[PDB]
C-alpha cells in the first residue's frame, strides 16, 4: 500500500540529501545528483514505502 | 587503508562522498584495484 | 524548372527535420542532456545523436 506523496510549487534544494550520509544508498537513474540544483522540473512525485 | 562501507566506490567514473573528497580515479584509468580484509594487522 | 527548385527545397526540409530526430537518445536537444548528464554518461549519448 506505498505512499505517493506530490511535491510541485516550491524550492527544492536537493544538495542537503545528496550530501547527507545518513543514506545507505542513493542511486539516480536518467539525471545527474549533483546538477539537480540546476534543473528545473514540472512536478515531483515521491512514493514511500 | 578503507574500512566501513563504500569501499566498491574505489572505481572511475564512481560517485560519493570517499570518491569524492577522499580518492577520485580518473575517467580513462588504465590499471587494476586489489582489496583485502586485513582486520588482523589493522584492528583510531 | 520548378521541379529542380522543388527537389532542392525538399532536400534541404528533410535535412533540417532530422534535428528532430534522437536516433535513441534520451532527448534530441544536445543542449539538455549535456546539462542533465554528467559526461562519463553524457558521451554514450551524444555518440548516438
Amino acid at each position: 500500500a506505498w505512499n505517493r506523496k506530490r511535491i510541485s510549487n516550491c524550492v527544492a534544494d536537493y544538495s542537503v540529501l545528496y550530501n547527507s550520509a545518513s543514506f545507505s544508498t542513493f542511486k539516480c537513474y536518467g539525471v545527474s545528483p549533483t546538477k539537480l540544483n540546476d534543473l528545473c522540473f514540472t512536478n515531483v512525485y515521491a512514493d514511500s514505502f | 587503508v578503507i574500512r566501513g562501507d563504500e569501499v566498491r566506490q574505489i572505481a572511475p567514473g564512481q560517485t560519493g562522498k570517499i570518491a569524492d573528497y577522499n580518492y577520485k580515479l580518473p575517467d580513462d584509468f588504465t590499471g587494476c584495484v586489489i582489496a583485502w580484509n586485513s582486520n588482523n594487522l589493522d584492528s583510531y | 524548372l520548378q521541379d529542380v527548385v522543388n527537389q532542392n527545397a525538399q532536400a534541404l526540409n528533410t535535412l533540417v527535420k532530422q534535428l528532430s530526430s534522437n536516433f535513441g537518445a534520451i532527448s534530441s536537444v544536445l543542449n539538455d542532456i549535456l546539462s542533465r548528464l554528467d559526461p562519463p554518461e553524457a558521451e554514450v549519448q551524444i555518440d548516438r545523436l
